[PDB]
RNA sequence: UGGGAGAGGGUGGUGGAAUUCCCGGAGUAGCGGUGAAAUGCGCAGAUACCGGGAGGAACGCCGAUGGCGAAGGCAGCCACCUGGUCCACCCGUGACGCUGAGGCGCGAAAGCGUGGGGAGCAAACCGGAUUAGAUACCCGGGUAGUCCACGCCCUAAACGAUGCGCGCUAGGUCUCUGGGUCUCCUGGGGGCCGAAGCUAACGCGUUAAGCGCGCCGCCUGGGGAGUACGGCCGCAAGGC
């Protein structure tokens, strides 16, 4: 068990992707706007994100984490929902960190993002 | 409609209970402009509702009517190229309404052959619990629950 | 509130001073406008020039996590 | 079902049915055709050729002119082509954003 | 003579971010994608996360209505080799000048030949959707090619649809780069607005499309047609 760790969010235009992870970066749980029941379109949503955050939350909570730092990546329109998600869970949130990955103009983008 | 909000009618109270919404049902039982039937169905009902229950007409009336009133609902909206089922909460004008009207609605289904008894016997399982009346509340706010994902997608 | 204010003369090829290069940088490690530094056109670049030669030496990050 | 008014001409079963041969090609799209009404005429320049046709995505109404009374109604199947396959494909081009 | 600015060009190095793949760990019921979906991927352990590694290509912020080039075009950083250009002194030469049919060189991309490289992307292609149908648009895959060297090809909305040089004809303003004596004054560029004037109008206007001189290229109704024949060039495609 582990009461500090880091908690993750992937949030996309599609989905949002929650895991939290050890403070060795290791996950522990792991949730999803698939996880918690969408299909489609719908697994973009904040609802969806919120959901995933909840148990991902309700998930991580039964192995004694208490404290995570929060990293997110992505522009996702569930993101801003997801965090708040976290903190209104019960998990000590010490920080919010933004790994967003941006390119210092490297790999030609698909058709659909020029 | 297209200029400003349409002012809702006040509707004068009856002389048998002197209830505003007991008047507003009377009206939703009315059919053709025959008010005195729509009095008169309604009365027997609330003799009813005393004969089979020791308890007050308009006691079981406005329970049934809060047991009815649907708080939230569905509403279409065609976000890109879906018409999604965006859950829009109601309008205590529009609760009241639905309710009155699914009453009878719902009292207009039942086996039993005179409209009074209908209009009681469905009011007699509104105010209580269970009845179609309640059903279509139920279902409609459980349409609404089930779509709270597009809750954002509101007006 | 403009970078160049809160520093007295300081060289613009110093690429060495990264107490004061550091400044010019954002909480995101990224190159701040001319809007936030003041410098004009002609002293802008050579200011962008020698932050790029200090992130190759390491004295300067080429971009930072953003907290909150 | 398809009704055919020849106004102030007489016309016979068999140009009747030529007309009925010729609403076939808006079969193509594949939608309800709603009492189709074709109305013939002669004005003193060439026939008219006239079609009222309500569709589940809508109404066609145009009108075919030409000398030959049978090139007007391809006109007028030309026209009822176009108003038809834009009530179809319409709507597909507001799906974005 | 003494200074400046700059993604001008070439060569050799080298920096960090991101993607993909492989390796290690940890973990599980989905992920991905769309307008909504499906193909696709995933319990043979994916996605998401951490560590290690390989590799190619492009350089985030700065970065701009910006800078340079004769045009095409040029953008991480370092160094070497190299071009064009502006400024200030007014020293030297002594009309040495302008243009320029031919000629020669340069010439985005795509394409070609020999060899290398190949991450991402992506003609052709395959499959999913969309749809009345959908040889497309959208989605999942994918080969040339995109990249390096050498050699070809020589085309373009190669555009300012505006050839070059010189002179002359209000100004206001914003900007780049110099020089003063630094308020401001003046040179060289980059725009905008406008005097006169021009223009069929739109618009141009000291960056002329105004007023003038020199020289070059070019036009002479639309289609046929940038086609045919001929001739030259090209490996071919195809070019003139
Ligand atoms: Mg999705
Ligand atoms: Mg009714
Ligand atoms: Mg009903
Ligand atoms: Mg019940
Ligand atoms: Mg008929
Ligand atoms: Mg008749
Ligand atoms: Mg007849
Ligand atoms: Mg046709
Ligand atoms: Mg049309
Ligand atoms: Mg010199
Ligand atoms: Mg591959
Ligand atoms: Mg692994
Ligand atoms: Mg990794
Ligand atoms: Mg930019
Ligand atoms: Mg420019
Ligand atoms: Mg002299
Ligand atoms: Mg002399
Ligand atoms: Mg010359
Ligand atoms: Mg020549
Ligand atoms: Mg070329
Ligand atoms: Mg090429
Ligand atoms: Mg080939
Ligand atoms: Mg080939
Ligand atoms: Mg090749
Ligand atoms: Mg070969
Ligand atoms: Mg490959
Ligand atoms: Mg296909
Ligand atoms: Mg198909
Ligand atoms: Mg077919
Ligand atoms: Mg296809
Ligand atoms: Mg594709
Ligand atoms: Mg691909
Ligand atoms: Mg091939
Ligand atoms: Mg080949
Ligand atoms: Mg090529
Ligand atoms: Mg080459
Ligand atoms: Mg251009
Ligand atoms: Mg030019
Ligand atoms: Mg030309
Ligand atoms: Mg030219
Ligand atoms: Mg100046
Ligand atoms: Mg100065
Ligand atoms: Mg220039
Ligand atoms: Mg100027
Ligand atoms: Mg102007
Ligand atoms: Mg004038
Ligand atoms: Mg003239
Ligand atoms: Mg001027
Ligand atoms: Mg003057
Ligand atoms: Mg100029
Ligand atoms: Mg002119
Ligand atoms: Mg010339
Ligand atoms: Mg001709
Ligand atoms: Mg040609
Ligand atoms: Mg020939
Ligand atoms: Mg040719
Ligand atoms: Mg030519």
């Amino acid at each position: 068990q582990v009461a500090s760790g880091r908690a993750y969010i992937h949030a996309s235009y599609n989905n949002t992707i929650v895991t939290i992870t050890d403070p060795d970066g290791n996950p522990i749980t792991w949730s999803s706007g698939g996880v918690i029941g969408y299909k489609g379109s719908r697994k973009g949503t904040p609802y969806a994100a919120q959901l995933a955050a909840l148990d991902a939350a309700k998930k991580a909570m039964a192995y004694g984490m208490q404290s995570v730092d929060v990293i997110v990546r992505g522009t996702g329109a569930g993101r801003e929902q997801a965090i708040r998600a976290l903190q209104a869970s019960g998990l000590q949130v010490k920080s919010i960190v933004d790994d967003t990955p941006v390119p210092h103009n490297g790999c030609r983008p698909k058709k659909k993002f020029r | 409609a297209r200029r400003r909000r349409a002012e809702v009618r006040q509707l004068q109270p009856d002389l048998v209970y002197g209830d505003v919404l007991v008047t507003a049902f009377i009206n939703k039982i009315m059919r053709d402009g025959k008010k005195n039937l729509a009095a008169r169905i309604f009365y027997d009902a609330c003799k009813i509702i005393q004969e089979k229950t020791g308890q007050e007409p308009l006691k079981v009336f406005k329970q049934a009517v809060e047991n009815v009133k649907p708080r939230m609902e569905v509403r279409s909206r065609r976000v890109g190229g879906a018409n999604y089922q965006v859950p829009m909460e109601v309008s205590p004008r529009r609760q009241q309404s639905l309710a009155l009207r699914w009453l009878v609605q719902a009292a207009n289904q039942r086996p039993e052959r005179r409209a009074a008894v209908r209009i009681a016997h469905e009011l007699m399982d509104a105010a209580e619990g269970k009845g179609g009346a309640v059903k279509k509340k139920e279902d409609v706010e459980r349409m609404a629950e089930a779509n709270r994902a597009y809750a954002h997608y509101r007006w | 509130a403009k970078v160049k204010a809160t520093l007295g003369e300081f060289d613009l090829r110093d690429y060495r001073n990264v107490e004061v290069l550091k400044r010019f940088l954002s909480e995101t490690g990224k190159i701040l406008p001319r809007r936030r530094t003041g410098l004009s056109a002609k002293e802008q670049r050579i200011l962008a020039k020698t932050i790029k030669r200090a992130r190759i030496l390491g004295l300067l990050p080429f971009t930072e996590k953003l907290v909150r | 079902t398809m009704n055919i008014t020849s106004k102030q001409m007489e016309i016979t079963p068999a140009i009747r049915q030529h007309v009925a041969d010729r609403l076939a090609k808006l079969e193509k799209w594949q939608t309800h055709l709603i009492n189709p009404h074709i109305i013939l005429s002669k004005e003193p320049q060439g026939f008219v050729a006239d079609a009222t046709i309500n569709t589940p995505n809508g109404v066609l109404v145009a009108s075919g002119k030409h000398e030959d009374m049978y090139t007007a109604i391809n006109e007028l199947i030309n026209k009822l082509e176009r108003q038809l396959n834009k009530l179809q494909h319409k709507g597909e081009a507001r799906r974005a954003a």
